[PDB]
């Protein structure tokens, strides 16, 4: 059982383009992109927790990591989209 | 009319012409054209706003109003312009 | 007794490459840093060492940029640097890319 | 009264797995404590970035009369969007090629 | 019917920028990778995907280098690239620094 | 005399002249001087020996004789030349 | 407040290599930042090496491969030598 | 019979603190297990790099008729050594200046 992000990227693609397929090499590229962005944001949040003498990682560290790594307007929409999920889960 | 504003906006012209000439003399430049200084001011403004934006983000992660030197060190470190002499 | 145009520039090149002082005055740089900082948010306090570290970062970045600019100008069979040399260097580094 | 094992991704209204992001954050040696909302927030951010690139790649495949996204469409979508271009400017995409760009000096008379 | 010198080069520029195939043959690249690898140690086995990944890395690096080289040549009021343009590009990138 | 060696050493000339011309055509180069190809071969050799040395170090950390694609991916990743399409 | 630094160790290393040469405070801060930066780079590279090989421990092999990866050329092989001999002495002792 | 608390740095023949490197590796969130010889090896590597830069900086201070190492001497020692120059090429040293270098095109005629 080899772990990947296959079906989640596929359902995101079906959300944004219900009649468009995807190839295996493009799927591997998308998987590498998701892993790379997850690694960058998690490493930045770990550094943010380390500089502030905090032993925990919360939504504030991930939010500051998104605001630092993602450039410009992409950050502020991503920051918007995430706060919403945490809100839903907390109510949920 | 003695009316003027408190906030000054021409501080990018505060980086004067002989300061940019001294910078180019340290860079080993013999002759300088007259259009160099505005381009240098724009480049300095872009670099400064990038570093200061990252430092302000680092400061407001810590819930602070004061930009410390360590935040500037981290902001320079993330972009790959690591600076020695202030980390400790 | 007037000097030939170029030997004074070479004297300043040999002088400013030896000494390590800051070539930008402190107060205009502090005013520029505060003006640049105040649009991200209002009411920002600054440590003196923070503005100093920003100053030496700007020094190193701009001196390295003028070295690349001088190399671009020499490559174009010139001794005078131009804004096209500056925009050429930044692109090959990736800043304009 | 273990009610139907409601997943965290469906609670957060996301498609990316929240619990798997939590497991990768716990085992990734970042901090010894991980908050509850951090995997939700990170999964939403990853979902948004994936959705943005997939939408632009689907548009690039549509303009090239294709119904299947190839790496060339991903390369065109990344490089033609300047915010994604400076997000992945230090990133190589295999079998992606380059943007078609000819300098105006080289054009004929 | 002979063609003007330059329109064929523009046709190859417009052709090779559209397609995404590898422009270097597989077997000379495998031989070059094995020759370069065998001085670090003897008896090295290679996966096919490893040599392929090395190939696309070399493709991307050299295409980006020729874009920077072409920009250096255009900046020097030329349309022909020269090794001095290459050594300028790599210097400003920091490879020769 | 039919004597020749088994190991070939001119494989840097295996990157032929039309291959470098195709590379420059993808790079958008109209005219190519005759001294370009040796410089391109030297640059390719330097880049390849850097990446392959890091990949061999990554392989012998794992106590292996086979250079996998993931080692090449990590070697490109450390130098800031991250490659997609092979990580998984 | 007891503020941690590498002051006295860099100072005794300086007295080993130059017994009659002093040092200033700014140079000492630069040396401290250099030691912290190199320690952070080598430790992060060794953590990545442990993560790629599915190893949950960091031993001398990960640090050795991190030195061989990060330190370039001949500086690596002498540093690898200097560390390797020290581990030998410490095994002889503990 | 707790014999005189023999330190790990003196056992390893090093001056850099082995136990402090061990504590920073354990608390640095790198791995949840740290081997015994890894802080010894890392302390020896850090000591060697510090010794190399300090020796070259002392030589640079000696050639400038100084008995006290300033950041200019550290900058000269780092930049004039090519292996240290490509180890710290992406590193800014404050109050260090640049190498004295003039391009040969800009030199006058003779």
């Amino acid at each position: 059982r080899k772990e990947s992000y296959a079906i989640y990227v596929y359902k995101v693609l079906k959300q944004v383009h219900p009649d468009t397929g995807i190839s295996c090499k493009a799927m591997s590229i998308m998987n590498s992109f998701v892993n790379d962005v997850f690694e960058r944001i998690a490493g930045e949040a770990s550094r943010l927790a380390h500089y502030n003498k905090r032993s925990t990682i919360t939504s504030r560290e991930i939010q500051t990591a998104v605001r630092l790594l993602l450039p410009g307007e992409l950050a502020k929409h991503a920051v918007s989209e995430g706060t919403k999920a945490v809100t839903k889960y907390t109510s949920a | 009319a003695k009316r003027h504003r408190k906030v000054l906006r021409d501080n990018i012209q505060g980086i004067t012409k002989p300061a940019i000439r001294r910078l180019a003399r340290r860079g080993g430049v013999k002759r300088i054209s007259g259009l160099i200084y505005e381009e240098t001011r724009g480049v300095l403004k872009v670099f400064l706003e990038n570093v200061i934006r990252d430092a302000v983000t680092y400061t407001e992660h810590a819930k602070r109003k004061t930009v410390t030197a360590m935040d500037v060190v981290y902001a320079l470190k993330r972009q790959g312009r690591t600076l020695y002499g202030f980390g400790g | 007794h007037r000097y030939r145009p170029g030997t004074v520039a070479l004297r300043e090149i040999r002088r400013y490459q030896k000494s390590t002082e800051l070539l930008i005055r402190k107060l205009p740089f502090q005013r520029l840093v505060r003006e640049i900082a105040q649009d991200f948010k209002t009411d920002l306090r600054f440590q003196s060492s923070a503005v100093m570290a920003l100053q030496e970062a700007s020094e190193a970045y701009l001196v390295a940029l003028f070295e690349d600019t001088n190399l671009c100008a020499i490559h174009a069979k010139r001794v005078t640097i131009m804004p096209k040399d500056i925009q050429l260097a930044r692109r090959i580094r990736g800043e304009r890319a | 009264t273990r009610a139907k094992a409601k997943t965290r991704s469906s609670r957060a209204g996301l498609q990316f797995p929240v619990g798997r992001v939590h497991r990768l954050l716990r085992k990734g040696n970042y901090a010894e404590r991980v908050g509850a909302g951090a995997p939700v927030y990170l999964a939403a951010v990853l979902e948004y970035l994936t959705a943005e690139i997939l939408e632009l790649a689907g548009n690039a495949a549509r303009d090239n009369k294709k119904t299947r996204i190839i790496p060339r469409h991903l390369q065109l979508a990344v490089r033609n969007d300047e915010e994604l271009n400076k997000l992945l400017g230090r990133v190589t995409i295999a079998q992606g090629g380059v943007l078609p760009n000819i300098q105006s000096v080289l054009l004929p008379k």
